């Protein structure tokens, strides 16, 4: 999984893989559920879902 | 045949050679899926013929990619055709225009 | 404490196009609902299909018959299209003979008791010639999903038709707000099917939902 | 003109409507262009490379 | 042949704990993993009846940006704890648990005061912690039996989201699966996780049923 030229990772995702974790990860101003307080990730999946 | 053309589509087809031309104007007198046969207009004829026009369509032939070249008919029973008019489509032809 | 949905009208828009309604739905039942239903009748509704065809005089469908119009493929394209209903028997064999110049139609087809054709103007072929003659049978099959011809394992001349047995051709469905007598928090389910004319709306929701309540026995008991 | 012509047709003059999840029946969050394109099948087919 | 699919063989039930289960369907009918799937989802995260935490009466804070002396958390922290409150409320709809502390330590679900009709799922989760030896605690909850989860924004009364549903998390994925020639068909993985008061197996259980029971009407 490294390169053998600069010893950097090979296997970073491009393309799609980046265009939806950059789209689940930007913050909207005024989005949906805004405000509130969460158990964790699972209430969040689930409040998504 | 394309939604979205160019207008060049007529011309490749007729010009390509793939497709059965009216060389004269008249009527189709006989067709089928192998052959069409015009009776040419009166004003079309040379003095000492019939005015009758024959063309046997080329059918399921392989090209030298091996791919099938087929043409049949695109007018009917009694159409009026004039010179110049696509009697029968070609491979990748609909309707006279280029069809890829 | 569930409010069960039921079938409380179908609109006939059509022969092939109709709209089934199922009042009333709690919350986010009518999606679930629709996109189950919308799902089986898309992939699992049964219908029958020609399979199988035999033109005399024809060895195979690359070839041209004298006073046709069409090519034998082109034929068998138009008989892939055709819709019929065959009761009480999962296969048939229809006999079409046509004689004389004009459009060779499934109205030409040899009346059978057990089977119903839903679009007679549909188009087989063309007969161009005073003595050109067709005579062809058909063998249509019950069943379900998509059959390739080459995907199925006969005497030369028996032509194999792929098989589209499905008789849905596009599902919708909408959920909005339904008037009950008491409640304002209950959903109504439109589901708008445009078919082929050979299965009936109802029966092919019934079919579905029996589908997915036997898919479900499953999770249902889980073990 | 293409949005002209939309308009004649009833169609958003975007060209992208709202696109729904097959496998869920859920909406895609953002309008997906969806139209027509003319697609070619070229000779480079799996069977004759395999 | 054309009314009989093909029916789960093969049902795999890993338990990765009490409340974790990861449970296997093979085989399935191409595209019926996603359609089952995503109906018992939708009915599991939405539709699912349970007993949640719905307000919190403490006295001494009069809205939920306000503190409390002696104790650790904030008020919004404590409303994030009662949240996480799994409670079995078995004779009624609508019950009001009373919770008195007093003195240093956690402040957990086993201080709040006993009722015949309430049972705790975990009585050492953690509602407070108090950092004073004369600090005290007093605050009335009112939990009511709901579907799904109830945000409070659709709704001194403190306001608590309201998770009725005993489903933590629930997912699935669909795999290629096969029998003796068919390829093409669908393995079903649900991984779900609960909040204790039922265990995953019967909450999937409870979702089929009402999936089923919703169409009766239709089934012949």
């Amino acid at each position: 999984i490294l390169s053998p030229a600069n010893g950097e990772p090979i296997i970073v995702p491009s393309q799609d893989v980046v265009l939806g974790l950059y789209y689940m990860t930007r913050d909207c101003v005024n989005a949906k559920g805004e405000g509130m307080v969460l158990t964790g990730p699972k209430e969040a999946e689930r409040l998504y879902r | 045949k394309p939604l979205v053309g160019t207008g060049m589509e007529r011309a490749v087809a007729v010009d390509s050679g793939v497709t059965a031309v009216a060389k004269r104007g008249g009527v189709v007198q006989y067709v089928d899926a192998s052959r069409i046969v015009i009776k040419v207009n009166e004003d079309e004829m040379y003095p000492g013929e019939a005015g009758i026009d024959i063309y046997n369509l080329t059918k399921y032939t392989r090209s030298n990619q091996n791919t099938c070249i087929n043409q049949m008919p695109c007018v009917s029973l009694g159409e009026p055709v004039e010179r110049g008019d696509v009697l029968a489509d070609g491979p990748s032809t609909d309707l006279g225009e280029l069809a890829l | 404490e569930f409010l069960k949905p039921r079938l409380v009208d179908i609109e006939q828009v059509s022969s092939t196009h109709a709209k089934v309604t199922l009042e009333p739905l709690e919350r986010g039942f009518g999606h679930t609902l629709g996109n189950a239903l919308r799902r089986i009748l898309l992939s699992s509704m049964p219908g029958c299909a020609v399979t199988e065809v035999e033109i005399d005089g024809v060895l195979h469908e690359y070839s041209t018959k004298e006073g046709v119009q069409e090519d034998i493929l082109e034929i068998l394209l138009n008989l892939k299209g055709l819709a019929v209903r065959v009761q009480g028997k999962d296969e048939v064999i229809l006999t079409l003979n046509k004689s004389g110049i004009g459009p060779v139609t499934a109205a030409d087809i040899t009346h059978d008791g057990d089977v119903e054709i839903v679009k007679p103007q549909h188009v087989i072929c063309h007969l161009t010639d005073e003595n050109a003659s067709i005579s062809m049978r058909i063998k249509v099959q019950r069943g379900r999903g998509y059959v390739p011809a080459s995907t199925r394992i006969r005497p030369i001349g028996r032509l194999l038709v792929d098989a589209c047995y499905s008789p849905v051709e596009r599902i919708a469905y909408n959920v909005e707000a339904a008037r009950v007598e008491q409640r304002t928090d209950l959903d109504k389910l439109v589901i708008e099917m445009e078919t082929n004319g050979t299965i009936d709306p109802e029966e092919a929701i019934r079919r579905a939902a029996t589908i997915l309540a036997e898919q479900l026995e499953a999770f249902v008991d889980l073990r | 003109e293409i949005k002209e012509l939309l308009k004649l047709g009833d169609l958003p003059t975007s060209g992208q409507i709202r696109l729904y999840d097959g496998r869920t029946g859920e909406q895609f969050e953002r309008p997906v262009t969806v139209g027509y394109m003319y697609m070619l099948k070229l000779n480079h087919l799996v069977d004759d490379k395999m």
